[PDB]
RNA sequence: AGGACCGAACCGACUAAUGUCGAAAAAUUAGCGGAUGACUUGUGGCUGGGGGUGAAAGGCCAAUCAAACCGGGAGAUAGCU
RNA sequence: ACACAGGUGGUCAGGUAGAGAAUACCAAGGCGCUUGAGAGAACUCGGGUGAAGGAACUAGGCAAAAUGGUGCCGUAACUUC
RNA sequence: AAUUCCUUGUCGGGUAAGUUCCGACCUGCACGAAUGGCGUAAUGAUGGCCAGGCUGUCUCCACCCGAGACUCAGUGAAAU
RNA sequence: CGAUGUCGGCUCAUCACAUCCUGGGGCUGAAGUAGGUCCCAAGGGUAUGGCUGUUCGCCAUUUAAAGUGGUACGCGAGCUGGGUUUAGAACGUCGUGAGACAGUUCGGUCCCUAUCUGCCGUGGGCGCUGGAGAACUGAGGGGGGCUGCUCCUAGUACGAGAGGACCGGAGUGGACGCAUCACUGGUGUUCGGGUUGUCAUGCCAAUGGCACUGCCCGGUAGCUAAAUGCGGAAGAGAUAAGUGCUGAAAGCAUCUAAGCACGAAACUUGCCCCGAGAUGAGUUCUCCCUGACCCUUUAAGGGUCCUGAAGGAACGUUGAAGACGACGACGUUGAUAGGCCGGGUGUGUAAGCGCAGCGAUGCGUUGAGCUAACCGGUACUAAUGAACCGUGAGGCUUAACCU
């Protein structure tokens, strides 16, 4: 019945689950926007948020940690050197959810979960 | 909530000695025998320690003549009269659920001493 | 788990009725582009709520 | 939480060292027994000099249980190893002159304050 | 005599001086202005409406907020009503608080259970599970036989079986009281009510007196 | 040395579960048995319907067997539906 | 009968661990099984853990659990030795 | 007794309790000597029974991870 | 006989009263305790195991008791397939033989996605007549109803003694049911840690993938029981069997004929729950709308222009609510969800560097670091301004009231 549970079941077994996002969570750290159905960009907020603030203070622990998790170097490099310190004033919810229509293949309702910045 | 908390920290004893889970500790238990409120001991090894504030809890195994015996304790209780440790013990792991089956030189552990 | 008697144009249409679509009607008016979208959806041109945010 | 065909500790020196209970007392349709209720046991291995030997049918009250007693504030006394000490059929009055092994102090109801005055312990 | 809303907020418990422990649920009573008493020229029935806690003042309607100012008193959430006993009689405008229950020992703390959901037949009704070895195809948890053959002919009217198990609204009753706080707007009763952490509770006296 | 021992490929098919308008007109999954022998298998032959073959169950002989299949006697006959 | 979880003989057959062509992870190399997106009820299927008890279940310990390796010490009744 | 109807024969064992199991008594409904009799180490995916181990088989289930069930989108059966 | 699956077990029951227990009585070869039997009573309750395929039954131990029966000897589109009742096989037996034997023994694939009725849940439509938002009343319907023992009374009555009550009151248990996680715990493949093999991150180190979560040690929030509370009622009305009072018919007598009185867990209320679709559609309270036009088959009429209020819905963030609808919260005049901060808890002394040691490793920094769902905060992100549906004061007759 789940009361008071949270965390997407997603249709998939713990290990993809987990899986998809360290992929997914760098594919929005490296091109600060991506499109995705709508219920997997919820759930990404709650994986890229941490990967971000664990981002504010640069130090030898955290690129570890960051790297841990994402298991990548140019996420890493990308974060805590351009990304990381740019959130400097911003206190949480870095990201921004925008629904766009609906998947015209199987009718999945989609998102593009971006970063509030882009300012290139 | 700002409600709860405030019901347990007024009912809270101001002074419980901090223990590690492992150490030797001596309990002294108010026993209400008929119409005698005695104080019997009870001194054994602490293998598990419940944080819960007022509903804190930790247990104490003692090793009595036979077979042991496995006694928890309400931290806020009013039926724990004094809570003393004897040997500090050393162990790396927070619950000695290990110990439930080890006796005689197997069970025993390391004493702190930093 | 089978049919006894066949059931007729009375019986297969009352079953349809709670199954017709639904009308929505109430296509929003872009803030910016003052373009026809849907609630909380971005435009066909990603402006949504006046700013341009997909750029695009 | 002692239901029928579970093994026992004999903690009187009666002369069993294993037994077995048949059946719970004390009410119909019983679940398990507990805290100090009677059961009526059999035993399952005595000593070779005993008062008791293999294959009686008699009376029993649990001392001490894995599953534990519950003191009123919220406290459990849980032991390693159930137990028991034997009785007579008609006479509640045990057969053990020595108990060994702690009782606990929900025991105390009269007619077993024969047992807890022959405890070591507790 | 009458009941006052209430709101269910986590469960406590008290450590009496001999050190015997006691489960308690702390159920806040907060100010219970009385919006409407009905009279036996309106209703034929003698009862009265009171109210509790604070709505927004953009949330509610026009329709009630028209209601509150008939009586004068603050648009408090949701309205309910309470049985008057004949040897009484209230007034518009009267805040009843905790305090009534001061003198009460026993009261019937009453609330909407917990939604268990769609529940089966097993964790609804109690049933017992069929043999899960042996054999057995495709049935461990199903409800089993439900009724005879020919001659009933019929499920009979009243057959345990699958629903909706709880979210249901019981009613808990001889509740023996603890501590009354006006202070806080507390109320200590001993033992377990019904609801979840932050649903309503309506409390009155025992009728089992 | 072994119709020897434990154990994959290989061959076989004891239990159990799923399957039963199945993925499958006897399979899947988890465990089983034999596994240098009376073993197993490829390739090509030979034995044929009251006949063959059969470590023998009335089994098997192209999903059909206490007498296969196709065609012809034949629109058999049917005190029965 | 199908773009069918089935059947189809031989050959080459890397690295670490390992007795091993077992098994686990990888190479060379080839793939994601031709419906998807949510929700996270009962119930079913395949699994994981489990207080106390330990066959009380049942026609029956069927099923699950447990045992499991190498070296060493040691090993009864009975026997065709 | 794979044989015994009467029968759950009777006695002893095993269990607190044993229409099955083991050892006997023979009163062999209706065993019996190559349609073999009685033994028999070893062997058995064999038949019946007991005990240790071991456990969700059960007492009484509880929770959890997956595949369907459920909603939406496409295609789209059947027995009757 | 162009099919009605056969015994037993599991599951789930519902009903009868010819009552096993509890409740109320009469008689007794009823002193007491405890019984026998008859009558009234169907609210609730009404074993666990050994052997057996067994229903049955014998046995062991309990219990207040372990009721007899109907329901296709209830129940296979719910399960089992042990028995009977297929093909294999063998034993005794019968027959020359193929074979046969409610004689025996070993083995032997148990199909179905539910249209309809029924039933458990749960919505949509419309009606209830002006529309809407709420709060109820309550016809009627459902649930619940069991009981042991201990002690007081009193070791009095009774009784040679032994033994040993009635009525009434209190305490505490078992079974059952409802609820709930504060404690005890289980779970917790989203949290921490350890560790084998192995591949990758260039490598040391440190991390990550895979091996049933790889194997295990813990363990938050929820869920949940074995955990903890709570409950069955008291009383009242009307009675059953029974006991009566007065009292004729029938000078007496008689519970009955008039009349009056006590009398059971049964019946009706009392306790909770559903409930105005109870079309008999009820009641109360608040809120909103009082613009003009032509036609006419001048009808409770049609159509247009000007206005669309309350409110509902829809969309979104969603929820201790939930299969989907529905239900609750909130939508910036914001604390709804996520994130962030702090705290709590869990886990256990990170990493790096420094230090000792030949080295694994240990030591200091450090009970740090990391901490999912929890508590209290903070608008950083997302809940957009709006549009949509719903209208313009509410029929006829009569009565009583204000003019």
């Amino acid at each position: 019945m789940r009361h008071r549970k949270s965390g997407r079941q997603l249709n998939r077994n713990s290990s993809h689950r987990q899986a998809m996002f360290r992929n997914m969570a760098g594919s929005l750290v490296r091109h600060e926007i991506i499109k995705t159905t709508l219920p997997k960009a919820k759930e990404l907020r709650r994986v890229v948020e941490p990967l971000i603030t664990l981002a504010k203070t640069d130090s030898v622990a955290n690129r570890r940690l960051a790297f841990a998790r994402t298991r990548d170097n140019e996420i890493v490099a990308k974060l805590f050197n351009e990304l990381g310190p740019r959130f400097a004033s911003r206190a949480g919810g870095y990201t921004r959810i925008l629904k766009c229509g609906f998947r015209a293949g199987d009718n999945a309702p989609m998102a593009y979960i971006e970063l509030v910045d882009r300012s290139e | 909530s700002n409600i709860i908390k405030q019901l347990e920290q007024e009912q809270m004893k101001q002074d419980v000695p901090s223990f590690r889970p492992g150490d030797t500790v001596e309990v002294k238990v108010w026993v209400v025998e008929g119409s005698k409120k005695r104080l019997q001991a009870f001194e054994g090894v602490v293998i598990a320690i419940r944080n819960r504030g007022l509903h804190s809890a930790f247990t104490v195994r003692k090793i009595s003549n036979g077979e042991g015996v496995e006694r928890v304790f309400q931290t806020h209780s009013p039926v724990v009269d004094s809570i003393s440790v004897k040997r500090r013990g050393a162990v790396r792991k927070a619950k000695l659920y290990y110990l439930r089956e080890r006796t005689g030189k197997a069970a025993r552990i390391k004493e702190r001493l930093n | 788990a089978v049919q006894q008697n066949k059931p007729t144009r009375s019986k297969r249409g009352m079953r349809r009725s709670h199954d017709a679509l639904t009308a929505v009607t109430s296509l929003s008016v872009d803030k910016t582009s003052g373009e026809k979208h849907l609630r909380h959806h971005i435009t066909a041109d990603g402006y949504y709520r006046g700013r341009k945010v997909i750029a695009k | 939480m002692i239901q029928e065909q579970t093994m026992l500790n004999v903690a009187d020196n009666s002369g069993a060292r294993r037994v077995m209970c048949i059946k719970v007392l004390g009410g119909s349709h019983r679940r398990y027994a507990g805290v100090g209720d009677i059961i009526k046991i059999t035993i399952k291995e005595a000593i070779p000099r005993g008062k008791v030997k293999k294959g009686d049918v008699l009376k029993a009250v649990v001392v001490r249980t894995k599953k534990g007693v519950r003191r009123p504030d919220g406290s459990v006394i849980r032991f390693d190893g159930n137990a028991c000490v034997l009785l007579n059929n008609n006479s509640e009055q045990p057969i053990g002159t020595r108990i060994f092994g702690p009782v606990t102090r929900e025991l105390r109801s009269e007619k077993f304050m024969k047992i807890i005055s022959l405890a070591p312990e507790v | 005599m009458i009941g006052l809303v209430g709101k269910k907020v986590g469960m406590t418990r008290i450590f009496t001086e001999d050190g015997v422990s006691i489960p308690v649920t702390v159920i806040e009573v907060e100010a219970n202005r009385v919006t409407q008493v009905k009279d036996l020229a309106n209703d034929g029935y003698r009862a009265i409406q009171v109210t509790t806690g604070a709505k927004k003042a953009n949330r509610v309607t026009k329709p009630e907020a028209g209601h509150f100012a008939k009586a004068g008193v603050e648009a408090g959430r949701g309205l309910w009503e309470f049985r008057l006993a004949e040897g009484e009689e209230f007034t518009v405008g009267q805040s009843i608080s905790v305090e009534l229950f001061a003198d009460v020992k026993k009261v019937d703390v009453t609330g909407t259970s917990k939604g268990k959901g769609f529940a089966g037949t097993v964790k609804r009704w109690n049933f017992r599970t069929q043999d899960a070895t042996h054999g057995n195809s495709l049935s461990h948890r199903v409800p089993g036989s439900i009724g005879q053959n020919q001659t009933p002919g019929k499920v009979f009217k009243g057959k345990k079986m699958a629903g909706q198990m709880g979210n249901e609204r019981v009613t808990v009753q001889s509740l023996d009281v603890v501590r009354v706080d006006a202070e806080r707007n507390l109320l200590l009763v001993k033992g377990a009510v019904p609801g979840a952490t932050g649903s309503d509770l309506i409390v009155k006296p025992a009728v089992k007196a």
